[PDB]
RNA sequence: GAAACUGCGAAUGGCUCAUUAAAUCAGUUAUCGUUUAUUUGAUAGUUCCUUUACUACAUGGUAUAACUGUGGUAAUUCUAGA
RNA sequence: AUUCAUAAUAACUUUUCGAAUCGCAUGGCCUUGUGCUGGCGAUGGUUCAUUCAAAUUUCUGCCCUAUCAACUUUCGAUGGUAGGAUAGUGGCCUACCAUGGUUUCAACGGGUAACGGGGAAUAAGGGUUCGAUUCCGGAGAGGGAGCCUGAGAAACGGCUACC
RNA sequence: UGAACAGCCUCUAGUUGAUAGAAUAAUGUAGAUAAGGGAAGUCGGCAAAAUAGAUCCGUAACUUCGGGAUAAGGAUUGGC
RNA sequence: CAGUCAAGCGUUCAUAGCGACAUUGCUUUUUGAUUCUUCGAUGUCGGCUCUUCCUAUCAUACCGAAGCAGAAUUCGGUAA
RNA sequence: GAAUGUUACCGCAAUAGUAAUUGAACUUAGUACGAGAGGAACAGUUCAUUCGGAUAAUUGGUUUUUGCGGCUGUCUGAUCAGGCAUUGCCGCGAAGCUACCAUCCGCUGGAUUAUGGCUGAACGCCUCUAAGUCAGAAUCCAUGCUAGAACGCGGUGAUUUC
RNA sequence: UGUACAACGGGGUAUUGUAAGCAGUAGAGUAGCCUUGUUGUUACGAUCUGCUGAGAUUAAGCCUUUGUUGUCUGAUUUGU
């Protein structure tokens, strides 16, 4: 079995105790007793009612259901290698970053280079 | 009933069908992300929480988020939105789904773990599936290694080596 | 080099003549009363904002798809979950 | 012919544009540095003009009917002021105000086997009739209403609803 | 109050008289309400209900041209 | 209302079912006939309401017969 | 309700009354039967019609709970709170009553008729009949149900003191 | 003279719909104040919001009470 909620009060609506109503556009609404019935018959606002659930609700009264949205201190903590680049030795690589020289003797080396590029096309174009 | 359970880190999957009609009662009458209990629902889940990320009901609808309901409603739905791919540039669409309440409707409720319990599970946690995917960013792979500034990621590059007959070959 | 993201286009064509009797339409004017993608011709020394450390510019951050797989409906160019 | 083009003072902006894009080719200075500079392109990009358009707009012109002579204005009909909206003028809409406006030189209403025109048959001339129909402009996507995306649609071989 | 020496309440003046007390069965008398349907009841819509004031709008046939006509039929109404 | 008889009908055959001409009975729910009671009054049609009774049974229970293949139908019995 | 010796309790059960009724659907079965056309039935199951006897959890109705709130007019200096308005009016409204407008329940054994029969003579056969005898109906009587003879009865308890 | 009874009180359950009183930098606004604010202040002003699912009623034929306060020998008749 099961339990619902009637439409003007937002009441459980335990079986067979109440009402139920079907409309020409085949809303089906639930009543827990005669007096929600007779009020929507009345077309009445449960907002504007004040023992209703959605006066209750938007009056924010009973307001003990939400408390907070959590976040966490850290980071994702992996640093890990991306499947082709041997981590231990990725780790090794970027240790030897610090004491740059590596990376300045090629750049030296690649730059004597481009010295020797321009003097060799200047000759060809001599 | 059906509890399709992921494991992110790890990247695993299992689709595990339910019965114990009480112990998913306890189920019953739940909205997405809230975090139940693995021992609650199963002693071969104790001590592990889930968090109900959503589900399928029958005819296949899915649970859609915020509506706050346990019932069928029909949505003019629109991109950026779950439940619905458009085909076409502006194109809205009424489509009907589930919310965001759980109840005997659902047949399979998509679940995920944030806490792994004292035991340990068949086809999730003993189980890793790795990353399909290295980063095709220069930053991206220097911060995912952090390296530098310069550490020169291309050489810190994937290789995927894979044979075509007996030439193989990273790609 | 499929699929997919993206950008374009899908507002043209084609079909019918139901509507409509100062209305469309035809010639004839104006926009000194307006939008205009696209093409075509020209066109952004001045962007550090307690502007001194507040900030990489041999250059910065974020997914997300496709895909991997779990899959759910009898059915949908149905779709969620990781 | 302008309060035009355009320029400057003073501020406004939740902040607009001012290339983090891509293919080829690789060229030159030496201060011998991956220093500095360099080409042919594609893409996109603020403004102005242009072009294909688009929307409004001036004068003239439409078949039969008086067994239709008064019509329009409640709650826009005519004008004006202010404002809103529009991409833009303007009753397009509102607030307020004057009460006007069309009419036998046939208003208004009805009917149309009426979309209109360029044109077709037919003839000495005059003309009568037809013209949905290959070209031009309009309207529509089963009837209606609405709207997103977009430069451009009130789109329908696109969405929403009702019938 | 309100169109009103209507109806309802009150002031002045006048009355508090009509056998009373206890319980609250039927059947009555007088008053009322009733889901769904709606005159199928009955000689016959008898009785009862519904409508009802005011403002605004709109108004048929027929006509002795005077009327019909509150025609029909609809909308609104408080307080500050 | 029910019987006796059976010329005939029923393809052929009087009787499955009908049964003319003739005839014996029953009932008092008609309508007459009569005038016993009732004219110093038995309240006078119908409907409504409500019970009870008879059966010459419309249906239902069980059965028999048929020109009853089945279905449907007809006749008849115990039965109110 | 007097009277039975008193009073109280438990019972019996004469006699009288009596009630349950009909249909549909699925299945049997598109079977039987029928050349074909068409087209059954018993058992079984679920439901309903009519009638009855209770009950008020639910729903509906009713509402002098004059319980809560509100509304009009008027009176109480105003407010607060109240009176009058033949129960002033409206909305809700428990309890109680109540509804095929709601719900629940509504028994099984024997003797029998009609009819069909068993053996069986008269009538050396034959025959349901004459003696005997079987099954058989919404019938009849019992089971059951209602009242309990107020002049029908039984069992039991306690039966007054200064 | 007691797991006694009764009237009140309490609690619960139900009904209704958020009491009066106070406050408000709420309030259509209209008048007056001046040191003319930036909540300016003052008089009046439906209504709104908070205390308030508050308050009220609740067996009279609802339930329950570790509570309180009381009551508990008046008459008549009866014999195998």
């Amino acid at each position: 079995m099961k339990v619902e909620i009637d439409s003007f009060s937002g009441a459980k609506i335990y079986p067979g105790r109440g009402t139920l109503f079907v409309r020409g556009d085949s809303k089906i609404f639930r009543f827990q007793n005669s007096k929600s019935a007779s009020l929507f018959k009345q077309r009445k606002n449960p907002r504007r009612i004040a023992w209703t659930v959605l006066f209750r609700k938007h009056h924010k009264k009973g307001i003990t259901e939400e408390v907070a949205k959590k976040r966490s201190r850290k980071t994702v903590k992996a640093q890990r290698p991306i499947t082709g680049a041997s981590l231990d030795l990725i780790k090794e690589r970027r240790s030897l970053k610090p004491e740059v020289r590596k990376a300045n003797r090629e750049e030296k080396l690649k730059a004597n280079k481009e010295k020797k590029k321009a003097e060799k096309a200047a000759r060809k174009a001599e | 009933m059906k509890l399709n359970i992921s494991y992110p880190v790890n990247g695993s999957q299992k689709t595990f069908e339910i019965d114990d009609e009480h112990r998913i009662r306890v189920f019953f009458d739940k909205r997405i992300g809230q975090e139940v209990d693995g021992e609650a629902v199963g002693d071969e889940f104790k001590g592990y929480v889930f968090k109900i990320s959503g589900g399928n009901d029958k005819q296949g609808f899915p649970m859609k988020q915020g509506v706050l309901l346990p019932t069928r409603i029909k949505l003019l739905l629109t991109k950026n939105v779950s439940c619905y791919r458009p085909r076409r540039d502006g194109e809205r669409k009424r489509k009907s789904v589930r919310g965001a309440i759980v109840g005997p409707d659902l047949a399979v409720l998509a679940l995920v773990i944030v806490k792994k319990g004292e035991q340990e599970l068949e086809g999730l946690t003993d189980t890793t599936v790795p990353k399909r995917l290295g980063p095709k960013r220069a930053n991206n792979i220097r911060k995912f290694f952090g390296l530098s500034k310069e550490d020169d990621v291309r050489d810190f590059v994937i290789r995927r080596e894979v044979t075509k007959g007996e030439k193989t070959y990273t790609k």
